[PDB]
């Protein structure tokens, strides 16, 4: 951390490190959207 | 060759009888005529077959084909399908006149 790593900090022996990420999260709704175009009724043409 | 017109029995021989000739043809089904049972053409049986490439490798060929048959002073060009509109099937027929 560049913001709490400060010289006071330090000389109390505190240090700090940030570890962010992203968990996983279980797709517990899979959306389907299912749709019937015609935008390729005119590739039946040869 | 001299025919009678379909409709008001006039006698015309070039541009009608080609056109009264080819047009009932792509009509009329088969076993429709007496004792006849090989005229006629398949394109009443393609309909709602689905609109496949492999179905106009069959219509191109029944039009070569029942033209072929019984109308060989029709020389056949090119049987274009041009437009999907909302299942109806366009099929571009131009055809060459003779005599």
């Amino acid at each position: 951390d560049p913001d709490l790593n400060s010289a006071s900090q330090l000389a109390q022996g505190k240090v700090y490190w940030n570890i962010r990420f992203t968990d996983v999260p279980p797709a517990e709704n899979p959306n389907f959207r299912v749709e019937v175009t015609d935008q390729w009724l005119t590739e039946v043409l040869d | 060759m001299i025919g009678m017109d379909r409709r008001s029995g006039l006698p015309l021989s070039g541009l009608a009888h080609l056109k009264q000739s080819v047009e009932d043809i792509l009509t009329t089904p088969l076993g429709s005529r007496r004792m006849r049972p090989e005229y006629g053409s398949k394109l009443r049986r393609m309909v709602d077959m689905p609109v496949s490439e492999g179905w106009k490798s069959a219509v191109q060929a029944e039009v070569a084909r029942s033209l072929g048959r019984w109308e060989p002073r029709i020389g056949l060009s090119a049987v274009r399908v041009v437009a999907v509109v909302d299942g109806r099937v366009d099929l571009l027929l131009s055809g060459v006149f003779e005599g």
